[PDB]
């Protein structure tokens, strides 16, 4: 399941 | 971030209010030429949007020169000229309900709160909502979505306070489960369905075109590049710069609106009106694949 997010 | 919205105030709202391009008005035409090349040339088109389709209907977006997370990082309260349930569809928005009936457009992801897709008319089977609807609440027990003419009142995932009317299957007596929106938190999972869905329409893509997200927030602005990684094109159209510009066969700095309409023009196509509020679960049988379109003058 993969996250909202600007990932860095 | 929004303090009786109960949302969290740790997340990272990126990139914020860059300024905005315009490309020269010959400039324009002739990439928007190109555009109406690529979307007929091309069977399988997916299209992206994000939040610069709502500003001309009155929704701010996030990241522009006057967004929610531009304004709150420089300590102003945002500004909306509209409310949700009175915000209407754009010509952007109708102009992809008429792309989807003419087989034109295989599929719709939305980062999109603001529920216009859905009220526009566009056909629910064919669009992922990846972060959620302001219209949408969901059964925690049986995963029952309901659509709804007002929104639902709670953000990130929250009880609305309602509970799940469904007769079941063996039995049919009232499911009763907590009713929850569906509007995403910063760092909550994706819809499993939705994300599958719009995974899969994105790599099995030969053209990706995103039109209004600056492609920050993954994995949602990451999806256009998967297209572009099976030997797919990538056009981006945006008025700010994009996380992604370097990966573009084709970037169109202009309003969306200009760019739909210009484009449905070269296409021959005409951009419905909207009649109000028409939830559409499945798509239409497709209208015929319109007339070859005339080149460029
Ligand atoms: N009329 C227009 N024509 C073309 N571009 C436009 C227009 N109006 C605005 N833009 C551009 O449209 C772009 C809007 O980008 P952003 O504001 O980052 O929002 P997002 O939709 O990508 O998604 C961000 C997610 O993050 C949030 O936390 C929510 O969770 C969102 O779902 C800008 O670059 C504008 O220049
Ligand atoms: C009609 C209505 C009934 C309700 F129960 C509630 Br709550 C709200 C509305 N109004 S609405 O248009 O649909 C409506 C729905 C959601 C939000 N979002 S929000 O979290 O308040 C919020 C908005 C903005 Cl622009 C900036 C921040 Cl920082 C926070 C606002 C409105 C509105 O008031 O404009
Ligand atoms: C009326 C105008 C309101 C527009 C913006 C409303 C805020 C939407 C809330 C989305 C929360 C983003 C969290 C993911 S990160
Ligand atoms: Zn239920």
């Amino acid at each position: 399941t993969a996250r909202k997010s600007t990932g860095g | 971030v929004n303090y009786a919205a109960g949302l969290s105030p740790y997340a990272d709202k990126g990139k914020c209010g860059l300024p905005e391009i315009f490309d020269p008005p010959e400039e324009l035409e002739r990439k928007v030429w190109e555009l109406a090349r690529l979307v007929w040339q091309s069977s399988s088109v997916v299209f992206h949007t994000g939040a610069g389709i709502s500003t001309a209907s009155g929704i701010p977006d996030f990241r522009g020169p006057h967004g929610v997370w531009t304004m709150e990082e420089r300590g102003l309260a945002p500004k909306f000229d509209t409310t949700f349930e009175s915000a209407r569809p754009t010509q952007t928005h109708m102009a992809l309900v008429q792309l989807e009936r003419v087989g034109l457009l295989r599929f719709l992801v939305s980062q999109n709160v603001d529920g216009l897709h859905v009220r526009s008319g566009f056909p629910r089977d064919k669009l992922a909502e990846l972060h959620g609807n302001m219209f949408v609440e969901e059964c925690a027990k049986c995963k029952t979505q309901y659509v709804r003419d007002t929104v639902v009142g709670t953000m990130g995932l929250k009880a609305t306070g309602r509970l799940c009317t469904v007769a079941k299957a063996r039995g049919l007596r009232a499911c009763r489960g907590e009713l929850r929106d569906t509007i995403l938190d910063w760092e909550d999972s994706l819809p499993d369905r939705d994300l599958a869905l719009a995974d899969e329409a994105s790599r099995n893509a030969d053209l990706s075109i995103t039109l209004g997200t600056s492609l920050q927030i993954r994995p949602s602005g990451n999806l256009p590049l998967a297209t572009k990684r099976r030997g797919g094109r990538l056009v981006i159209v945006n008025l700010q710069p994009t996380k992604h510009d370097r990966h573009a066969d084709l970037r169109i700095h202009g309003y969306v609106d200009e760019v739909m309409t210009r484009l449905m023009k070269h296409l021959g196509l005409e951009i419905p009106a909207w009649d109000g509020p028409r939830v559409l679960e499945r798509a239409l049988p497709p209208l015929p694949r319109p007339p070859t379109p005339k080149l460029e003058p």
